[PDB]
């Protein structure tokens, strides 16, 4: 069907690295050592 | 506002008639040990913190709500009504109808709820840290409990609590004076004048104000020291009741934020001006009448950087702290944004520029000079202790002195301990006990009769003593003070034992004398005595201390001593950065102007060159009246040449002359000297400690008040505190006070470069008749949303290498918001923003099936919800929805490209000056922020459902790197810009971009 | 007026002259270097699709179905008493038949006759310029019974008896397949073609259904629906004059002064429907015609 896009890979993979950077973001505020 | 002898004059009733028996047993407390702790602290808890009532503070559902239903939130609370209301026509209209309009009204709600919390978030960390201020340094009261003298926080003093002021103390409480030795307070916050009034305990008037033997609230000591009962404490206090509910401030206007409030009038006025036109034209352009709300909503939100205030709270709050952790604490918000317009710093030499430890270093006497203070490993001296004139010194060294050595302090060396009395005294003392003897002998056998201490219209230091010798006519009067002045007071001098008249061959060799002791950086006191005749004065002969009888000069001088004061450690370095900040710093003090002169000179004030019309005379060996005045640019003012100068000499002495020390100048005339720089129209820091500085400190802009050694006085008559009287605390400070308006700029730059991007759209699509590339819950989700983090982290951004290397600014002229800030963020990076948009809209329309060209004039077909046949650039035909799910997915991919591009900016808006690569990502905040609008941005395409939520639907990848190029063009733009404005300064780059 | 104007240094409202045409320059040249990137970089984006097709396709499927006329709210609703009630659709009607005339099918090379019965799908090879240009399958307009404007101009809305001709959204390289007679058992009762796409127009409601009256389809072969002999699609580069398959429905019998709703769907494998975009795959329909 040249007429389907797979839609959840883009989407899985847009979420994972959402949830990736937001962790990152949150380590980096509440960091420990990062002065 | 008649609150003065009107409201005071009627509320009186008192105990200044007790005795000092009834007193005792009224108030129950030991007239000369004090309450005990436990007592002190029962009476604290039975009648409450010495303190005045607080006034109402708002609970924490009122700030949150009333910043919920805010001004700017207003707006969407409106948006969110209007489109409840569409959504209920709907709902009685044609069967089955859509949940479009209750999508986006619940969108608004969640907006506005998001914009609240963070909102209220933030002011309530700025509340926080602002109250943080009012407990950093509290003010101290000295006190008497169970025999001790201690000094206690000012709320936890009680009633009947025994307590001591001295000159230059705050009184915390109503008091009964118990015990005075000529104390005398100031009455002008009581009844007007600003007379001081004796207080002592005898009583002598019935009225509460006159009597001489009550404190009252709010007042100062002037001068003497005193003890006293508390009568009265917190909201009972005398002056309390007055200054509860008639002493409070007005509406003191910040500059930092009227200027922000000036531009935010202005672009609220532009921006809503801007939406009713476009309204308008929506209208007129057959649309919804909703959806002329969304696009005027959205064209105000996306055009109005309605975090501009909360962004200046939070620099303003952040340098605060920052200026607190440097030993500057600033009394009042506006003195923060006044400390980087400094411009002249009017600075003491002795206790804020040297740590005022002296210690006796070298000694003139017998035409000889002497070098003294053994390293404690008991060598004596380097000369003989059995010297006749050293005896002479020694005695009118220990005798004539006032301080005295503390308990608990005969088990550690004496070049260690501490004193009470004088610092000069302090080494003095410190002196004659490691090369003397003892002290405490010496000074019971020469009984001391009269007592003159230092006085201003003297000059001198005076007592006599009763020898008790046989050689002696029974009288030895011994001064010390100026030597310049104690040798105009004296005919003969002691040379090994034998008195011989003062010469003039004896005064030269004690001016050459001084001034090679002054050049060292020493300050230098002159000691004389005389042996009065007995046949004159007799043994019992009564000498009177306010009527002078015995003769005051044709006395004997013996010789001189001198003290090492070295100066703090930054102090050359603070110097330095000072002249190297453009900033003209000016040295205070009441020393020998040769003491100055070098001390200046050591220090940096004076750097080499320079020389004043006394140096360039002496080198050229020509008289110092025949010498050009212009050819100095340093100089050394004395007191006596201040007192008969006109406004004239000293506006010319303070234009053409770029290093001034003022020596031998009194404290009180620092006012005029204060008033001359600011004459001079320069921003002007003063220094202050003690009690007279009062009218220099308030005259100046910004009076600096020690921390440590200062009194309440200065401290409440300043503006800023240094917490440990180093100079180069207030360079520190002035630096700091720069960094606020570098990283305001900053901010303002960041917040107003993303309006560009996000209006060009509409105006586009009006212009072009395009689909619309960026809807309205785009620019809301950005603006409240996405670039709520990283405008704030702006904030945190630390200082250039070029921050203190450049003038000071002028409030006149320079502003924050200036034509080259708009023209650098609305026309030249907002222009690439915009850019940037659009190529990603024309790319994710040309890869769906339209061409670039083709979407021209298609907007009037494609907004259409009836015309389902739009055929595309390949000839295809597509409906409404499946359309306006290209057009969303489009929107989408603009908030994406809008991150990118933003992320560039935020990374070039974190210098204006230098490189990117110099100044570092060190901002823990902003990296923090670059990282969480990403993922907010990626969580809001990709989480399921946000299609028929946020109509934000997923994005392909290869959409995801469309914006990159724009981002890196901004990077390299901004740092070409930077580069060109460091290699060429003043030039057309500097004079027309550097904002 | 001193912000306005001073004649000092020749300032205006703000800025000298020389500064006036520095930044003028400045801009020009600048603002000239931004708008050439973007050209730039819009051109190499284009050199990365192609002139015959779409790099993305996914978000035309399933195709939609359509009416015509286009009518505002899908409201077709006249006075067959009055002669102009009724012209706003007749015109519409006509402005898309026009291009389906025997005068338009003239030229052999553009326009090809193909199988005057549903036969299997007219594929003509790949997407490129190789061959050119490729034959159009004529579509005589007497296909459509009654409404075709060659007997009856007003096609039926003069008699009470509108025909809103139905149409398939044209997508490049679409290959439609009618469902298989195996599961032949939700769809109504249709003649069943394997190479025609079906379509059925019914009502909406208990009511609807019930005042709609008499269905009447006009297709190729009088099959209810698009002979599967009229794709792919190739673009308007390859096939600049393609016509699509028609296809007519008459409504008689219909109760006079009544909105009556009805709703025509296509069926198929590669046919879907969406409950938010009442296009795709179908469409309804408001018609009253209140005499
Ligand atoms: C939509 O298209 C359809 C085509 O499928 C059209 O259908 C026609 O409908 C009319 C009206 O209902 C029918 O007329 C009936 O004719 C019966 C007898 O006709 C016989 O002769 C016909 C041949 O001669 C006629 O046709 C040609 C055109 O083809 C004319 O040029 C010619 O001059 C003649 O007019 C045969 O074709 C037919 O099969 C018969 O053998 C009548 O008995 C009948 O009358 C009854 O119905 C009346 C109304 O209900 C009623 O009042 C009477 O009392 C009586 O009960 C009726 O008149 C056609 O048969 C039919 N087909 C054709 C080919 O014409 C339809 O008209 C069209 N819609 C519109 C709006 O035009
Ligand atoms: C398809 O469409 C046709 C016509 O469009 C419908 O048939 C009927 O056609 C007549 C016109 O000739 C319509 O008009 C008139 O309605 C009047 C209202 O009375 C109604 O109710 C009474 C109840 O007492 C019924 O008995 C009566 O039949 C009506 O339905 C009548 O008074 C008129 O009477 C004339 O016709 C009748 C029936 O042929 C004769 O017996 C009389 O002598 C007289 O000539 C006339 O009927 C009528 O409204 C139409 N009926 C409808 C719309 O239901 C078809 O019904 C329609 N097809 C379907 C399936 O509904
Ligand atoms: C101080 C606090 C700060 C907070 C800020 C951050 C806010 C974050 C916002 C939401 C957080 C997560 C919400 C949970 C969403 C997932 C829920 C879920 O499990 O959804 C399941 C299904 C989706 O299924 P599907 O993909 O098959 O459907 C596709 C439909 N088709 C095929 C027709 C297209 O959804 C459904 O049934 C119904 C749809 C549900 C979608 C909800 C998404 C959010 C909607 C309103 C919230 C608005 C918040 C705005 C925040 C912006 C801030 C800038
Ligand atoms: C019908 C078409 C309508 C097109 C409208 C286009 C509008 C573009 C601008 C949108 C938002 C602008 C917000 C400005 C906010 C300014 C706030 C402020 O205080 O600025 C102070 C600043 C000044 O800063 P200042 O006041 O602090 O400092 C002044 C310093 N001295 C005194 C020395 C000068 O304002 C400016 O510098 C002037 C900005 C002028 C901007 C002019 C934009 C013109 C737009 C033309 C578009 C034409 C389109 C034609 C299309 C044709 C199609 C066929
Ligand atoms: C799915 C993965 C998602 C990853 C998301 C990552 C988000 C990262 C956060 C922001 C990214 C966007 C802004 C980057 C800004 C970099 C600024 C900078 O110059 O920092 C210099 C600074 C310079 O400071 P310094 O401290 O190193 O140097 C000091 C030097 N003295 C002492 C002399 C003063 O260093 C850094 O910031 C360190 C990190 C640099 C990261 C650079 C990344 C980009 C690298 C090249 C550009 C892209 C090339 C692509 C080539 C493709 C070829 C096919
Ligand atoms: C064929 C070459 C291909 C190259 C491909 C790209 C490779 C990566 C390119 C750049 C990344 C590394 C940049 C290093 C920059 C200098 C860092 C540094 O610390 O020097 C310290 C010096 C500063 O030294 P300093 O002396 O001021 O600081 C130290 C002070 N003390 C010693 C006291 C501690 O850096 C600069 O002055 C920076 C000047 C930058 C001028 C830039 C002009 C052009 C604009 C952008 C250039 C390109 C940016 C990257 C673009 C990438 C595109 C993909
Ligand atoms: C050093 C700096 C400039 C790099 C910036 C990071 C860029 C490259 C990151 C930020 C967000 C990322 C995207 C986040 C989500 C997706 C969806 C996934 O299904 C394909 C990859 C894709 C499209 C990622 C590609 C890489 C990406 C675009
Ligand atoms: C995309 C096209 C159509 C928009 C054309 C707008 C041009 C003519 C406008 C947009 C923004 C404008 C600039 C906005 C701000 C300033 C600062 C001011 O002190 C001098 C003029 C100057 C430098 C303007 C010059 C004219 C300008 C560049
Ligand atoms: C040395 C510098 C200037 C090189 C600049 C290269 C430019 C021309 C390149 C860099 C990144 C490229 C873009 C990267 C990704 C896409 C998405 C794709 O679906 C269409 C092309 C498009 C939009 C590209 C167009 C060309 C582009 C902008
Ligand atoms: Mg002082
Ligand atoms: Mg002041
Ligand atoms: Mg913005």
């Amino acid at each position: 069907d040249p007429f389907y896009y797979d839609y959840e890979t883009v989407r899985n993979g847009g979420l994972i690295f959402a949830a990736l950077a937001f962790i990152v973001g949150l380590i980096i505020i509440l960091s420990k050592r990062l002065r | 506002e008649r609150d003065m002898d009107e409201l005071k004059k009627e509320v009186s009733m008192d105990d200044h008639k007790l005795s000092l028996d009834e007193l005792h047993r009224k108030y129950g407390t030991d007239l000369s040990r004090g309450l005990t702790p436990a007592r002190a602290a029962e009476i604290l808890a039975r009648d409450g913190p010495n303190a005045l009532t607080p006034p109402p503070t708002t609970p924490e559902w009122v700030k949150f709500c009333r910043q919920l239903f805010g001004g700017f939130s207003m707006l969407l609370w409106i948006g969110a009504i209007l489109c409840f209301l569409a959504y209920g026509i709907q709902a009685a209209t044609e069967e089955e109808p859509q949940n479009d309009n209750l999508y986006l009204g619940v969108v608004l709600s969640a907006v506005v709820i998001i914009t609240g919390c963070f909102s209220y978030y933030q002011e309530a960390k700025s509340s926080k840290i602002m109250e943080s201020f009012k407990n950093m340094v509290p003010q101290q009261a000295l006190v008497i409990r169970n025999g001790e003298k201690m000094s206690i926080n000012a709320e936890e003093v009680v009633v009947g609590d025994l307590v001591e002021v001295k000159g230059g103390d705050r009184i915390p409480a109503d008091l009964r004076i118990i015990s005075a030795n000529g104390c005398k307070v100031d009455n002008s916050s009581l009844t007007g004048e600003s007379e001081p009034q004796t207080r002592s305990p005898d009583f002598t008037n019935e009225n509460p104000l006159e009597t001489r033997n009550i404190a009252f609230f709010s007042t100062n000591c002037v001068e003497g020291t005193a003890r006293g009962i508390v009568v009265y404490t917190g909201d009972r206090t005398v002056m309390g009741r007055i200054a509860t509910l008639a002493s409070g401030l007005e509406g003191g206007q910040t500059p930092i934020a009227a200027e922000i409030e000036h531009f935010i009038h202005i672009i609220t006025g532009v921006a809503v001006f801007l939406g009713v036109s476009f309204f308008i034209l929506s209208l007129i352009l057959e649309y919804t009448w909703l959806e002329a709300v969304i696009f005027l909503i959205g064209i105000i939100v996306a055009n109005v950087p309605e975090g501009l205030l909360a962004t200046v709270t939070v620099c303003l709050t952040l340098t605060a702290k920052r200026m607190a952790r440097k030993n500057c604490l600033v009394k009042n918000l506006e003195a923060v944004e006044t400390l980087g317009s400094t411009s002249t710093i009017c600075s003491d030499k002795t206790g804020t520029l040297t740590q005022n430890r002296m210690t006796v270093a070298h000694m003139w006497f017998d035409n000889q000079i002497h070098e003294a203070d053994t390293t404690e490993n008991q060598s004596g001296v380097s000369f003989d202790k059995t010297s006749a004139t050293w005896l002479a010194l020694s005695r009118i060294a220990g005798l004539c002195n006032r301080a005295v050595f503390q308990a608990n302090q005969e088990n550690l060396p004496i070049l260690k301990r501490a004193v009470a009395g004088d610092a000069s005294e302090s080494a003095l003392l410190k002196c004659i006990e490691l090369c003397c003897g003892s002290v405490k002998e010496m000074r019971e056998r020469y009984t001391k009769i009269v007592e003159i201490p230092f006085n201003s219209t003297n000059k001198y230091q005076l007592s006599i003593h009763k020898n008790p010798n046989t050689a002696e006519p029974r009288h030895l009067l011994v001064m010390k003070g100026a030597p310049e002045r104690i040798l105009d007071r004296c005919s003969s001098i002691l040379i090994h034992g034998k008195e011989q008249p003062l010469d003039e061959e004896l005064k030269d060799a004690f001016q050459n004398a001084y001034l090679e002791l002054g050049g060292l950086g020493e300050r230098v006191l002159g000691f004389c005595h005389l042996f009065l005749p007995d046949e004159q004065f007799p043994e019992g002969f009564q000498f009177d201390t306010d009527d002078v009888n015995f003769p005051l000069d044709n006395l004997c001088f013996v010789g001189l001593i001198s003290m090492i004061d070295p100066p703090r450690a930054a102090v050359p370095d603070a110097v330095g950065k000072c002249r190297s900040a453009g900033i003209k710093v000016i040295m205070v003090t009441g020393d020998h102007p040769i003491t100055a002169k070098a001390i200046a000179k050591g220090v940096g004030i004076i750097s080499e060159g320079n020389e004043t019309v006394e140096d360039i005379a002496a080198r050229l060996n020509i008289p110092v009246s025949q010498v050009n005045p212009r050819d100095a640019k340093a100089c050394v003012v004395h007191g006596s040449d201040l007192k008969d100068m006109t406004s004239e000499q000293l506006d010319d002495i303070l234009k053409y002359h770029t290093e001034i020390v003022f020596a031998r100048t009194s404290p009180q005339q620092k006012l005029i000297i204060v008033e001359g720089c600011q004459r001079q129209g320069a921003i002007v820091a003063v220094t202050g400690d003690g009690v007279n500085d009062s009218p220099a400190l308030k005259k100046a802009d910004i009076g600096v008040a020690m921390g440590i050694a200062g009194s309440d006085v200065s401290k409440q008559a300043a503006d800023m505190i240094l917490l440990d009287d180093n100079f180069a605390s207030i360079v520190t400070g002035v630096e700091e006070g720069r960094l606020i308006f570098d990283n305001l700029k900053k901010s303002i730059a960041y917040t107003l470069t993303s309006n560009i991007p996000e209006i060009t759209p509409f105006l586009i699509f009006i212009i072009a008749n395009i689909p619309l590339p960026l809807g309205t819950v785009t620019i809301l989700c950005i603006d409240l949303g996405t670039d709520m983090v990283p405008a704030i982290s702006l904030a945190y951004e630390q200082a250039e290498s070029d921050i203190m290397k450049r003038q000071p600014r002028n409030p006149k002229t320079d502003k924050l918001v200036n034509e080259r800030l708009i023209s650098m963020a609305y026309g030249q990076i907002g222009m690439i923003q915009a850019l940037g948009g659009f190529f990603t809209y024309f790319v994710i329309l040309a890869e769906n099936g339209f061409l670039p060209i083709h979407l021209l004039g298609l907007r009037v077909n494609w907004d259409d919800r009836w015309i389902n046949d739009v055929e595309d650039s390949y000839g295809q035909q597509w409906t409404y929805e499946q359309r306006k799910i290209v057009e969303f997915t489009c929107h989408t991919a603009f908030f994406v490209s809008i991150v990118v591009v933003q992320w560039a900016d935020l990374v070039i808006c974190k210098t204006r000056r230098n490189s990117v690569f110099q100044q570092g990502m060190k901002n823990k905040i902003l990296i923090f922020g670059l990282f969480e609008e990403t993922a907010l941005a990626a969580f809001l395409s990709y989480c399921p459902g946000m299609g028929v939520a946020l109509r934000m639907y997923p994005l392909k990848p290869t959409w995801w790197f469309c914006a990159f190029p724009y981002s890196l063009l901004i990077f390299v733009y901004d740092e070409v810009r930077k580069l060109i404005i460091r290699r060429r300064p003043g030039g057309w780059v500097e004079k027309e971009t550097y904002y | 007026k001193k912000f306005i104007w001073n004649s000092e240094k020749k300032e205006f409202l703000g800025r000298t002259g020389g500064s006036w045409f520095k930044i003028l320059l400045f801009y020009v040249i600048f603002y000239g270097c931004l708008a050439g990137i973007f050209i730039g970089t819009i051109q190499v984006m284009l050199l990365t699709i192609s002139e015959f097709k779409p790099t993305y396709q996914d978000r035309v499927a399933p195709p939609g179905l359509t009416q015509i006329p286009q009518s505002q709210k899908t409201e077709i609703s006249f006075r067959p008493n009055d002669p102009q009630s009724y012209e706003s659709y007749v015109v519409s009607i006509v402005r898309f038949l026009e291009k389906y005339k025997d005068l338009a099918q003239k030229d052999d090379m553009i326009f090809e006759d193909c199988g005057n019965v549903p036969s299997e799908l007219k594929e003509r090879g790949e997407y490129n310029n190789e061959r050119g240009e490729r034959k159009v399958c004529r579509f005589r307009l007497e296909w459509l019974g009654n409404c075709s404007g060659l007997n009856d101009e007003t096609y039926g809305y003069k008699d009470g008896k509108p025909c809103v001709i139905i149409k398939l959204n044209r997508v490049l390289g679409f290959k439609p397949k009618p469902p298989k007679n195996e599961s032949l058992e939700t769809y109504p009762v249709m003649k069943y073609n394997p190479y025609v796409l079906p379509v059925h127009c019914t009502g909406k409601r208990d009511e609807d259904k019930e005042k709609v009256g008499t269905m009447e389809y006009f297709g190729l072969g009088g099959y209810p629906g698009f002979p599967l002999q009229y794709y792919p699609y190739y673009g308007k580069l390859l096939q600049p004059k393609y016509l699509q398959p028609l296809m007519a429905v008459q409504f008689t019998n219909l109760t006079m002064d009544t909105e009556i709703r009805i709703e025509c769907k296509a069926y198929g494998e590669n046919i879907g429907y969406s409950e938010k975009d009442r296009f795709q795959g179908r469409f309804d329909v408001k018609i009253e015609v209140k005499s």
